[PDB]
RNA sequence: GGUGAAAUUCUUGGAUUUAUUGAAGACUAACAACUGCGAAAGCAUUCGCCAAGGAUGUUUUCAUUAAUCAGGAACGAAAGUUAGGGGAUCGAAGACGAUCAGAUACCGUCGUAGUCUUAACCAUAAACUAUGCCGAUUAGGGAUCGGACGGCGUUUAUUUUUGA
């Protein structure tokens, strides 16, 4: 409303001169590391590099938010969004790596339903490269087809023995990774599988999932593995 | 003046609408927070303070923020839902529909439909009271 | 119902009804024969022993307790004496 | 006088449950005496449909769906309309209305 | 024959310095002059020399405690948490 | 471990046993000793000295968990205990492990 | 910002909002039910250690060892008290903004004790199933939690027996 404002400016104050801040911007392009289909993700805006203020400074600590199914090309994963920390910004060109992943929150509602039983678990891993990273875990009970009880109910031994056994298959299948190996085994899903092999016995658990991923501690910059994984 | 490109691709933005129960605030970014493309809010369009939530205050908000954005450069546009959040309703407010309505009507592309209501895990207990608002 | 001779129940009433509910209790487990692969020696063995049974020749396990009847080694046999 | 043989509250074999939080008036009711409700919803209005559908930029596309679990106290319940009174011999009727499947 | 009601080992201080202050002083006194097991030599003689020394009439030991204990709740748990921390860090 | 604390009970109604030092020591010079048991909180000095002879003497020494109290205490005994000798077993089996 | 509607309050000394990082205390959503445990009060994040308990199974053991209790004793929500640590959020007392003829209230912005924990007191609640404890008999039904027993099949694995 225009006719609310009693101080205005504050105590004392006078109008601004110069206006329309968009006349110094740039336009950036945004590439995508190895493993991933598609490479540009879209553009980026950043103030033009003048003195006592570079332009590269600004452009080393964002993160974006993409869907897995745009750099896929691909359908099936659109309920999964990643983020991308920015490192390095070659000229006219910014290059970018890997910092993390997670479901949409819909469809962990869609999957959230009344009466069956619910298993997660978390834990924290490093990989040969010294990266600690935190895993998170999701599964359910699976209905049986001739089942005439309502309720499918699981007794809290096996879902401790569940428990153990998902915290220790994903430490042995998460021990001895790379980067690049283990989004290679992100994007088809590669841990469920095992899981599901491991666990038909004790009890069927369908939907399993890995909820998220979240990194703790990087070491030095290491260009060299930068300039691998990119410019292919 | 923009991001020279070829006629046939199309640049992605993001805009975070805030859609509470007293008021709507439209906001437009570059797929990140560091850069704000235009903000604008119902109280100044609007002439009055409980019509500053409206629905028609919203869609009057989009049709500005799509005429601002389009010599920008930017031609298509995710959004990004919110609630209050926290100890709050949970649920978007009345002007939340008006303005994406506006948004599409004008002529803009829309892309990846998502809500970002904040949820707690186990929240602190909340401002009212053993009995409560008694009115 | 209404006219029952409860003197002489049937036989499935009585072997149906639970081990102490019947007009006289009687025991519902049994002594039984196991024929070891290994020797030829010849081992009495509880239903629902409670402890692990070691036979004298070789030094085999029998069975292995559980919450009711114990149970056998896969590779074992049995008649109930 | 006994109103109602569960007391109204759904709670005999155990001592005590933990109360929540009046999503109208955020007043503390025990968990199993609040009325609770499960809303499934669209994003857009069904009269909004076509307008997402062909400003959209993925051809066909299929919006996503919102889920809420909602839950008032007794004074909240009859006020909002959630709830109705019902007759002496109607109280004791525990089965769900039979939704119309026809609407004429 | 127990020659008090309530009052206690703090009875020498006749009618001054107020009950409260009667009560508190009694409740920390009441530990210090009592008899502890010593931790090496398992006998149950360990009295207090200074104010942060007690030692075994047995084994001759001396260790350095609390002013008014052998031992506070405090270090107790930063010495177990310390040994946890240790061994499960470098083991 | 909790199984030994039974074991000796036997050991003690059955068998005959020498406690103390000086007479555990004086077995041990007469080598018709089979087995030491050793308390937790003894000197280290005399941990070593009985140790030393019990491997002259090639005869097993077994360090028990607590301390010298709840080691008297375990022999029916209504005080302190540090060391002790089993010149022979009764009716137990503490010589199998 | 908040309300049936305003104002108190914060704002180009850049409020509100957007993204990244750090610190502090409290609490464990959805799953969560005419479902579980405990003498009651009461008990919901993972894992490790310590002792305790109910039910089932049993051709193990003792042999009346038992039922209720005047006085007596242990426990006993919330609030409250005495000494330390901690003090994010709400909020008794208190200070302002509105409504009203008045409003020391209901509505809105702040805010002390308290809300958490350690060592000790207090012993009262619609502490309700408004229904004392032990023992015997009396009608039909279908659900459901734990243990044991029988059976036709399906699923599945270094696969059988087990688990569903
Ligand atoms: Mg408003
Ligand atoms: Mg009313
Ligand atoms: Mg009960
Ligand atoms: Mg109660
Ligand atoms: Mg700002
Ligand atoms: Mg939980
Ligand atoms: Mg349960
Ligand atoms: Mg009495
Ligand atoms: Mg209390
Ligand atoms: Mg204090
Ligand atoms: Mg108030
Ligand atoms: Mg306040
Ligand atoms: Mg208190
Ligand atoms: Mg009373
Ligand atoms: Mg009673
Ligand atoms: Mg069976
Ligand atoms: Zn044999
Ligand atoms: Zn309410
Ligand atoms: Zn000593």
């Amino acid at each position: 409303v225009g006719k609310n404002k009693r101080l205005s400016k504050g105590k004392k104050g006078l109008k601004k001169k110069v206006q329309d801040p968009f006349t110094r911007k740039d336009w950036y392009n945004i590439k995508a590391p190895a493993p991933f289909a598609v490479r540009d993700v879209g553009k980026t805006l950043v103030n033009r590099t003048t003195g006592l203020k570079n332009a590269n400074d600004a452009l080393k600590g964002r993160i974006f938010e993409v869907c897995l199914a745009d750099l896929q090309k691909d359908e099936d994963h659109a309920f999964r969004k990643i983020k991308l920390r920015v490192d390095e910004v070659q000229g006219k060109n910014c290059l970018t790596n890997f910092h993390g992943l997670d479901f949409t929150t819909d469809k962990l509602r869609s999957l959230v339903r009344k009466w069956q039983t619910l298993i997660e678990a978390n834990v924290t891993v490093t990989t040969t490269d010294h990266y600690l990273l935190r895993l998170f875990a999701i599964a359910f009970t699976k209905r049986r087809p001739n089942q005439i009880k309502k309720t499918t109910y699981a007794q809290s031994s096996q879902i401790r023995a569940i428990r153990r056994k998902m915290v220790e298959i994903i430490q042995r299948e998460a021990a001895s990774c790379t980067l690049h190996q283990l989004v290679s085994k992100l994007i088809p899903e590669v841990i469920g599988r095992e899981i599901e092999k491991a666990t038909q016995g004790i009890y069927p658990l369908q939907n399993v999932h890995i909820r998220k991923v979240k990194l703790l501690k990087q070491p030095k910059f290491d260009l060299g593995a930068l300039m691998a994984l990119h410019g292919e | 003046l923009g991001p020279q490109v070829r006629e046939g691709e199309l640049v992605f933005g993001v805009a975070r609408i805030f859609a509470s129960f007293n008021d709507t605030f439209v906001h437009v970014t570059d797929l990140s927070g560091r850069e704000t493309i235009c903000r604008v809010t119902g109280g100044m369009k609007v002439k009055a303070d409980r019509d500053e939530s409206s629905p028609y205050a919203a869609m009057l908000a989009a049709q500005d923020v799509a005429a601002r954005c389009k010599e920008l450069g930017i031609t298509a546009l995710h959004i990004k839902i919110r609630a209050t959040g926290g100890n709050g309703t949970k649920t978007p407010g009345p002007g939340a529909q008006s303005a994406l309505r506006a948004l599409a009507r004008s002529g803009m592309k829309i892309g990846r439909i998502e809500d970002v209501t904040p949820t707690p895990s186990d929240s602190t207990r909340r401002k009212g009271g053993r009995r409560g608002r008694r009115l | 119902v209404l006219a029952v001779d409860l003197l002489n129940p049937s036989p499935a009433s009585e072997a149906r009804k639970h081990k102490l509910k019947t007009l006289v209790p009687a025991p519902r487990s049994f002594f039984m024969d196991v024929k070891c692969p290994g020797c030829f020696t010849i081992t009495t063995v509880f239903s629902h022993a409670q402890t692990v049974v070691i036979c004298q020749g070789c030094t085999n396990v029998l069975c292995q307790p559980t919450g009711g009847k114990a149970r056998l080694t896969e590779g074992c046999s049995f008649r109930r004496k | 006088v006994k109103k109602r043989k569960n007391n109204g509250r759904n709670k005999k074999g155990r001592g005590h449950v933990k109360p929540i939080r009046c999503s109208n008036c955020a007043r503390c009711t025990p968990k199993d005496k609040a009325i609770k409700r499960f809303t499934i919803r669209n994003m857009v209005e069904s009269a909004a449909i076509r307008d997402i559908s062909d400003a959209s930029v993925f051809a066909e596309y299929t919006v996503p769906k919102m889920y809420l679990k909602l839950q008032y106290c007794v004074s909240c319940a009859i006020h909002g309309k959630i709830v109705r009174v019902r007759s002496r011999e109607g109280r004791r009727n525990r089965a769900p209305p039979p939704r119309v499947r026809y609407n004429k | 024959s127990k020659r008090t009601k309530k009052v206690g080992i703090s009875g020498k201080y006749g009618t001054r310095y107020g009950a409260s202050l009667r009560k508190l002083v009694k409740k920390q006194e009441v530990t210090q002059h009592a008899r502890y097991t010593c931790t090496f030599c398992g006998k149950n003689s360990v009295r207090r020399t200074a104010v942060g020394i007690w030692s075994c009439k047995s084994c001759k030991k001396t260790m350095a405690g609390g002013a008014y204990t052998v031992s506070t709740p405090a270090a107790a748990a930063m010495r177990s948490t310390l040994r946890r921390l240790r061994e499960i860090t470098e083991a | 471990a909790q199984s030994i604390g039974a074991k000796l009970a036997l050991v003690i109604k059955s068998g005959k046993v020498v406690l103390g030092y000086r007479s555990t020591l004086k077995a041990l010079r007469s080598g018709k000793a089979k087995l030491i048991l050793i308390a937790a909180n003894t000197p280290p000095l005399r941990k070593s000295e009985l140790e030393y002879y019990s491997m002259m003497s090639k005869t097993p020494v077994h360090h028990y968990s607590g301390t010298n109290i709840e080691l008297g205490t375990a022999c029916g005994k209504l005080f302190r205990c540090s060391t002790m000798a089993i010149l022979d077993a009764g009716d137990s089996d503490i010589l199998a492990d």
